[PDB]
């Protein structure tokens, strides 16, 4: 297409040379480059404090795990491994077991967060949506051993996210 | 991050030999045991800086496999997210080769603008980031409400925000004292290195793959293709720039023609069906059942793509079995031939030189990895 | 088809005339296969002689290509020969992607591509890190993605994904990180593989 | 007695006031602590200063992913810091692999080279929960040296 | 005192390293050729030092033709350095 | 021009509390800020909005005092806060007491709970499978 | 004699409160927020820097040669300390017999401070890097000098007394036009990290910034003045403080605003450039008091 | 005026023309039967007759290179280190290397 | 002949005796200008260990890309590169280490 960046001689004879010479001895440039911050001294900085303020966000973000539950009780999850096998790290891992008599949901449940790259992809691939991924920032632990999730348990302890999740999924039924 | 090995005869550089690869990943035999859908979040975690350029070269690459083109719809956010990257990318060009100079305001005077960008990437895909957006079966999920209002008031203010940096950089006797004349290089011998995406376009040869080979609806959308004079790191600067202004007119052409219509691949075989749509329908569910663990089935053959990255290519080279694992594949990215540059970049220069070469360049380290 | 076809064959035809080009010259020292499909062109060479090819390309009055920019190799252990390197072209003044391939197990040296073309000794470092094939007359061939005390080549189907030598303690020692610990975590084998042919055509004979 | 338990809180108040972090590009990770320095989510000058300098500073950040070329390279960086040092492994990779893992050449855990104190679970690590690693920091310390 | 004021600022910036020490308990000849001149140029300043405190009492005519000389020959000094001073 | 932007300083301090309040959004919070408050939340959380002042901005909102059992108003971390996070907070638009209104189950947890960090009561890993028996007797 | 105290507290206080205003006045240029957590407006931080260095902060040295590295940072806060004494003010503390002579030679003695440092360290890699910046300060000390004199040579005895009765009506700013800008430059040589940059390391920063604050009051009185009012020293201490902050805004706004100018290309700048201007400037206030009559 | 490569837009004609005659010869020395010689003289050819016909014009320099005659210069400065290459090392006349094994699908 | 490789057999032997005195030479170098870590006179024995592993010759293909390899692990000394005495330490320093017997072996049971 051509646009050129070489300026092919501005300066020619007199009054054109002499503008590009006073660049060069004084300044005036560089005093004109500090009018640049100098404005931009006085207007309004765009800071959080996170104690305090909160910054943008999404109806749709992933963040910590959690697996909800239908309104009824019970437990969402029908373990299918079928998240197992979509997931790009192979952080999730599944063993099922027959629940007393009749039902057949789950036994052992770890999701790995030293694994994990957060894809969305165990929260597109699950039929039933369970693991469903709510807005979440606070995590920070002393091990790995309290870092990574274990059999459900912490998973389905994020029932203080899931208020947050069932208003995040209405906007998620028709996507957007 | 590097280390780069010196010879120095007495303050200049004889010898530049870098002994880079502290960051090899080893995505070349990972991917291998991966499916298709499996390994698609590997290319956005390549590059540092490019999210949606990424994915693009290695979907385009299934689909020239495949031979299935992706919906109308779904092309329009390709192209209208590929120019977002253009952004992204070249802001980074900008700021961390001035932080690595010495400047410091014009990287925080960027970064306000780019942390509202990210705005864009939360309302249309999980992370912040990286994002599984960009897929073999055209677009994952179709943009918000909310977002295609934001874009024209993001784009209204922008222009005067670029235009703020040429006032505060550009003009400056600094530049035109530091990174003028710093390896003029243009010739054959440049031509022999292969650098596609500036360096090349940045100065000399008026060749870009944007105008010669279509991806996902071009040519039909006007671009503007800046090309220097010499070979030096201003010029090569110049041209980013350049390339920034004449970025916008694409993203409001693209909020221009919009066809309201599909967002994945109608056929069942390599994009997963619509949620509401699985749980009552039988075929469905079952093609979700084996379109996630099982990959795709791909067609055997080798297939070499490469989509124009702001930093330069994705050569992405596909080798495939009649299974759903790609066995073998490399993601050729400019860092391979940035670094090589380094052996004629650094002829007669000084130290100080050298940080000015890999600002220009833009040798983002995330980049070497096959 | 309006989605499922992705583009018609039209520059098809167009591109099989260098199929017939440089066949029409008949080395059995250069030519051997000749493969185009999907407005590609791919292109096997004999072992003895590499260097004859790359020279052909570069320049030429015919086609211009010049830039013999990418560089890859395949493993793969289905053959008697193991190893394939393959070379990715382009073309600034023609407009064109073709293939050069290279059929020998190549465990035996290889003719090297670095006085032809300069950002190709770069690349050469690389297959003889991850794949173990030296190159001849080849200047500085030094280790770039391997690490320092890394021991084979580690892309090699013959080993597995974790290796030999992979973890590093520091633990006893004050300065010393450890090396001969070789216990990882468990990866799991997917064992997913379709039952019947995924594609007709592509079926050959036993 | 009471003047005792009182000026040990004030020399933990002093590390509640500033930290300055090591400014490691090894990660996509590094682009996400960079939008640390991005006004809209800052803790410049609140605590955080990224002049680093592998000395002077107090905190380290292991950014993402580690490989075997860095084991003995970021190793070197720790005994260069003072005794007061506090090591986040922000980013999944830096927590045990957050990709790769399985891989020849990217190092498990990092604690493996370097013991970690605050670890931070997300891949892209939004700059809200970035917060986070800093806060709990200036939290964690609470009684040092009672005899 | 010149003696009081000068020692006072030296004991007291001897007393801020103890503070630190004892409280806590668990190659290329081209840059010579620049230090060079810059003695040889300082020793010219040293002589054209005294003009703003010497020229009171003393004729005008006679000091002009001798204050600008030695003005001149630092800059011929200059002039010498231009013909190849080296890369620095 | 002059004697509006004085004016409208002393206006904010005047607002909220006075002497004693003043001091509290001044020394514990990081900004002081007066505008229009929801004050509906678990504990002793405020959670304001309405104001304008920049983009992806809900105003002060401020730390709750004793949220659980920390007993901290000094400093206090992202843990306070009842399921809000994702409506008026970043995400929607309309508030969680005044418009769009949080749905019952009976499976959530009624009182919020803090981060875990290195303090007993936190989280834990833990074994699932039954493993295979083996048993020998007399 | 209770004032030397009375110069050293409040001045080692005035080097510790820049904290706050060399990252929020840069922090605006840079359209990010400062300090703001620690205090109510961060006012807290400057003392709490002092506390986490000093008292808790060990040592660990590469070599340690017996006095040295131990005797480098008293050589670095001795100098810009003694600085505070020839100082005219509204009233000096103990005059010395010519001013500005003083002034220069603990100036040209603080180039021992970076010089002690790079003898410190054993090893060869770090002492060309510390020559390198013994060379950005050496070099500009030329043109100091120069430019100085200039100055001088227009009115005044080298007593710096005697330079603020001569700006009684108007500033030395008007008729040293280009010398003016000579002194924004020159004065960023001595380690203000702004046209080049290279326990006892955190007193460096003590030292360091005290000259910057050293170089913006000499600046204040070599070409700023307005008024004397030796009755009145009320209007004249609150005049002089805003003068001085004015140019500590400058100082801090060519660190944000522009890039490294490199070591090679600092020396074509000075030497190549600026000795040629600022002798012919030398040249033409030679002739000033011979031209017209203007002798103290 | 001046190309935007390193290679310096020099105003000469009849230059193209010496270069493209002398790789004629070069041609004829050794392959006579081998199909290369028969193929790349045709082109060649087909070029000189353009600049023969053409005096100084852009429209010469527009066919097949569209790039000034710097680089239509540049194409025949390779050209002559070819076809020595070429002759050298045989290649095109000689056809008797060995057959790959019996593989090729994926 | 085919392949190459760099010498014929008898050749190949040499370029090895070659190779053996180059690595001879820096086991006392890389003390002062490396670290002490172990001895001068225990790391000549890790030379004499390494090359008994190697002791096969059958074809002068397999020695030749040995002599390669050996001109790569053993150089990552002489043009002084980084490792900081954890790249190129070959011994094992943590190492049980295991021993070849059905008496050692099947008590502490593998396998
Ligand atoms: N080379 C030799 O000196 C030598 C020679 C022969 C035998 N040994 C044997 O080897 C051992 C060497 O150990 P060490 O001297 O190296 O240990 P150490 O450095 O003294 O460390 C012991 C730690 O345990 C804690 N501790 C011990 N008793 C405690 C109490 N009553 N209350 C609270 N905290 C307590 C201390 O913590 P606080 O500091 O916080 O209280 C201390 O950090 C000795 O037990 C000795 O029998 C040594
Ligand atoms: S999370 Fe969903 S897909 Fe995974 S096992 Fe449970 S029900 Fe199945
Ligand atoms: S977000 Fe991705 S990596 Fe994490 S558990 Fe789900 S599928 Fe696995
Ligand atoms: S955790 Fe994610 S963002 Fe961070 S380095 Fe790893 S892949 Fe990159």
């Amino acid at each position: 297409t051509y646009k050129y960046v070489n300026l092919r001689e501005p300066s020619m004879d007199m009054k054109s040379v002499t503008d590009r010479a006073a660049q060069t001895l004084l300044w005036t440039e560089l005093i004109r480059g500090l009018g640049m911050t100098l404005s931009y001294l006085f207007r309004e900085p765009a800071t959080i404090n996170y104690p305090f303020e909160k910054g943008p966000l999404s109806p749709r973000f992933r963040g910590e795990h959690a697996l909800r539950r239908y309104p009824s009780g019970e437990e969402r999850c029908i373990a299918c491994k079928l998240c197992e096998a979509v997931c790009p790290a192979q952080a999730i891992t599944i063993e099922a077991e027959p629940r007393a008599d009749g039902s057949r949901r789950t036994t052992r449940y770890d999701i790995d967060m030293t694994k994990c790259i957060y894809c969305g992809f165990c929260q597109e691939a699950c039929p039933v949506d369970a693991i469903v991924e709510g807005p979440n920032f606070e995590f920070s632990t002393e091990t790995h051993e309290e870092l990574l999730y274990n059999k459900e348990k912490l998973l389905n302890n994020g029932d203080k996210w899931e208020a947050e999740i069932a208003a995040n999924i209405q906007a998620d039924y028709l996507y957007r | 991050v590097l280390r780069l090995v010196m010879e120095l005869s007495g303050e200049m550089v004889r010898k530049c030999d870098p002994h880079i690869g502290l960051l090899h990943r080893g995505t070349e035999k990972l991917i291998e045991y991966k499916t298709y859908l499996q390994a698609l979040p590997y290319f956005d975690r390549l590059d540092y800086v490019s999210m949606m350029c990424n994915e693009q070269a290695y979907s385009l690459a299934v689909e020239k496999l495949l031979n299935i083109r992706p919906p109308p719809r779904a092309q329009w956010i390709r192209v209208l997210f590929g120019e977002i990257t253009r952004l992204l990318n070249h802001i980074m060009a900008v700021t961390t080769h001035a932080l690595d100079i010495g400047a410091m305001t014009p990287f925080f005077w960027m970064f306000e603008e780019r942390e509202k960008m990210f705005e864009f990437y939360e309302r249309v895909s999980g992370a912040r980031m990286h994002a599984a957006y960009v897929r073999p079966g055209g677009v994952h999920q179709d943009l918000p409400l909310g977002l295609m209002d934001d874009i024209y008031e993001f784009s209204k203010n922008f222009s005067l925000r670029i235009d703020e940096l040429e006032e505060m950089l550009t003009n400056n006797r600094i530049w035109r004292n530091r990174t003028v004349d710093i390896g003029i290089v243009t010739a054959e011998d440049a031509l022999n290195y292969g650098f596609s995406g500036v360096m090349l376009r940045g100065s000399g040869i008026q060749w870009d793959l944007r105008k010669t080979q279509p991806y996902d609806v071009y040519d039909q959308v006007e671009f503007d293709v800046p090309i220097g004079s010499r070979g030096d790191c201003y010029d090569r600067y110049l041209c980013r720039v350049e390339e920034m202004r004449q970025s916008i007119r694409i993203i409001s052409q693209c909020l221009n023609k919009m066809p309201p219509g599909e967002i994945k691949v109608d056929d069942a075989k390599v994009s997963p069906p619509k949620r509401a749509e699985m749980k009552t329908s039988m075929e469905s569910l079952i093609h979700h059942f084996k379109l996630y663990t099982e990959g795709y089935q791909v067609p055997p053959g080798a297939t070499y793509t490469a989509i124009e990255a702001p930093k330069g290519e994705f050569g992405v080279y596909l080798v495939s079995d009649g299974s759903s694992r790609p066995y073998r594949c490399k993601i050729k990215a400019p860092g391979f031939a940035h670094l090589a540059g380094l052996d004629k970049m650094s002829k007669g220069h000084m130290l100080a030189d050298v940080v000015a070469i890999i600002g220009t360049q833009d040798i983002v380290f995330g980049e070497v990895d096959r | 088809r309006p989605t499922v076809r992705p583009r018609n064959d039209v520059a098809h035809k167009q591109l099989s005339a260098f199929g017939e080009y440089v066949a029409e010259i008949l080395p059995k020292y250069v030519q051997q296969v000749q493969v185009s499909c999907f407005n590609e062109l791919e292109i096997c060479i004999h072992p003895d002689g590499v260097i004859p090819v790359l020279t052909f390309l570069r320049d030429h009055s015919n086609a211009q290509f010049k830039s013999l920019a990418d560089l890859t190799a395949v493993d793969i252990p289905t053959r008697q020969n193991r190893f394939e390197i393959v070379y990715n072209l382009l073309s600034l003044r023609f407009n064109s992607r073709i293939r050069v391939k290279t059929y020998t197990d190549e465990l035996t040296p290889i003719e090297s591509s670095v006085p032809v073309y300069k950002a190709a000794n770069w690349y050469e470092r690389e297959i003889w890190d991850m794949f173990g094939v030296f190159f001849a007359n080849h200047p500085d061939l030094r280790r770039i993605l391997t690490d320092y005390g890394f021991e084979g080549h580690p892309f090699r189907k013959d080993f597995p994904l974790s290796g030999y030598v992979e973890l590093r303690y520091d633990d006893e020692v004050k300065r010393v990180v450890a090396e001969p610990v070789e216990l990882a975590q468990e990866f799991r084998k997917f064992d997913l593989n379709s039952p019947w042919e995924a594609f007709p055509a592509y079926r050959q004979p036993p | 007695e009471y003047v005792v338990a009182k000026l040990d809180d004030l020399i933990n108040w002093a590390r509640r006031s500033s930290l300055w972090p090591m400014t490691f590009g090894l990660a996509c990770c590094a682009v996400e602590m960079m939008h640390m320095a991005a006004p809209r989510y800052d803790m410049d000058r609140f605590g955080v200063v990224f002049r680093a300098s592998p000395r002077q500073s107090d905190v380290m950040i292991v950014a993402g992913t580690l490989t075997n070329k860095m084991a003995p390279a970021l190793r070197k960086v720790y005994d260069q810091m003072p005794e007061p040092r506090y090591v986040v492994s922000m980013g999944s990779c830096a927590n045990g692999g957050g990709y790769y893992h399985y891989s020849y050449s990217v190092v498990r855990g990092c604690d493996r080279i370097v013991p970690v104190d605050i670890y931070v679970p997300g891949c892209p690590p939004t700059a809200e929960a970035l917060l986070y690693g800093i806060l709990q920091l200036q939290k964690k310390i609470k009684r040092e040296k009672r005899l | 005192n010149l003696m009081l004021a000068l020692l006072t600022n030296f004991t007291l910036a001897t007393l801020l390293v103890i503070i630190a020490f004892w409280l806590p308990q668990l190659f290329s000849m081209k840059f010579f050729l620049v230090a060079i001149t810059f003695l040889l140029f300082d020793l010219e300043i040293a002589l054209l030092l005294p003009l703003p405190w010497a020229s009171q009492t003393a004729n005008l005519n006679t000091m002009l033709t001798m204050a600008l000389f030695l003005i001149i020959l630092l800059a011929v000094s200059l002039a010498y350095e231009w013909t190849q001073k080296g890369l620095e | 021009e002059l004697l509006q932007v004085l004016k409208r300083g002393l206006q904010q301090v005047s607002g909220h509390g006075g002497l004693r309040g003043y001091l509290r959004v001044l020394f514990r919070a990081n900004d002081v800020r007066v505008g229009t408050l929801v004050g509906e939340d678990k504990y002793g959380n405020k959670y304001y909005e309405d104001n304008k002042q920049f983009f992806g901005r809900h105003r002060w909102v401020i730390y709750t005092t004793e949220m659980n059992g920390k007993n901290t108003f000094w400093d206090v971390d992202g843990s306070m806060v009842p399921p809000e996070w994702h409506r008026w907070l970043h995400c929607m638009t309309d508030d969680p007491p005044t418009v769009k209104p949080p749905t019952a189950r009976k499976f959530i947890w009624t009182n919020h709970k803090f981060n875990l960090s290195g303090t007993p009561q936190q989280y834990v890993p833990y074994s699932t499978t039954r493993k295979k028996i083996q048993e020998w007797v007399p | 004699m209770i004032n030397i105290l009375m110069l050293i507290i409040p001045i080692l206080l005035a080097v510790a409160f820049l904290t706050l205003v060399e990252r929020k006045v840069l922090g605006y240029m840079q359209l990010r927020k400062g300090p703001n957590v620690v205090g109510p407006y961060g006012l807290l931080q400057p003392i709490a820097d002092a506390i986490k260095l000093f008292i808790k902060e060990p040592l660990r040295p590469a070599t340690s040669s017996a006095s040295m590295f131990i005797l480098a940072p008293i050589m670095a806060l001795g100098l810009a300390l003694t600085m505070w004494i020839p100082l005219p003010m509204p009233y000096p503390l103990i005059n010395m017999n010519l001013g500005v002579l003083f002034m220069l030679a603990m100036s040209s003695l603080a180039v021992y401070s970076i010089l002690w440092s790079g003898w410190a360290s054993n090893s060869k890699y770090a002492l060309i890097g510390a020559l390198r910046a013994v060379a950005q300060t050496i070099s500009y000390e030329v043109t100091l000098a120069i430019i100085l004199l200039s100055v001088l040579l227009m009115s005044g005895s080298f007593t710096l007394s005697t330079l603020i009765t001569t700006q009684e009506q108007m500033w030395l700013i008007l008729p040293a036009w280009p010398l003016a800008m000579m002194w924004f430059i020159s004065t960023l040589a001595e380690t203000n990290r702004a046209p080049f940059d290279l326990g006892p390391f955190a007193l460096f920063f003590m030292a360091e910034y005290a000259n910057i604050i050293m170089m913006n009051i000499f600046t204040a009185i070599l070409f700023l003045g307005t008024s004397h009012n030796p009755h009145m020293p009320e209007l004249y201490t609150i005049n002089f403080t805003i003068k001085s902050l004015l140019l500590t805004m400058s100082f801090l706004w060519i660190r944000a605003s522009y890039p490294r100018f490199r070591y090679d290309q600092l020396m074509h700048l000075l030497w190549k450039n600026f000795l040629p201007l600022t002798l012919a400037l030398c040249m033409w206030h030679v002739s000033l008091p011979i031209l017209t009559s203007g002798i103290p | 005026t001046g190309l935007v490569g390193l290679a310096v837009c020099e105003t000469p004609h009849e230059r193209l023309k010496i270069l493209y005659t002398k790789i004629l010869d070069v041609l004829g020395h050794i392959p006579k039967n081998a199909a290369y010689r028969k193929y790349t003289e045709q082109i060649t050819n087909e070029k000189l007759s353009m600049v023969k016909a053409e005096p100084d014009v852009k429209k010469l320099e527009e066919r097949l290179q569209g790039g000034q005659i710097e680089e239509v210069i540049l194409q025949a400065e390779n050209e002559l280190s070819l076809a020595r290459k070429m002759i050298q090392w045989k290649p095109w006349e000689p056809l008797v290397e060995e057959p790959p094994a019996s593989q090729w699908k994926w | 002949v085919k392949p190459i490789f760099s010498r014929d057999m008898n050749e190949a032997k040499r370029r090895v005796r070659e190779l053996y005195r180059a690595w001879y030479r820096e086991v006392p170098n890389t003390v002062h200008l490396f670290q002490l870590d172990i001895s001068v006179k225990q790391g000549r024995d890790k030379v004499r260990e390494m090359f008994k592993k190697n002791a096969h010759i059958t074809d002068p293909r397999v020695v030749d890309l040995l002599v390669i390899k050996g001109k790569m692990e053993l150089e990552e000394t002489i043009k002084v590169w980084k490792q900081r005495t954890h790249v190129m330490r070959f011994f094992h320093e943590t190492e049980a280490p295991r021993p070849k017997d059905f008496l050692s072996k099947f008590y502490v049971g593998h396998d």
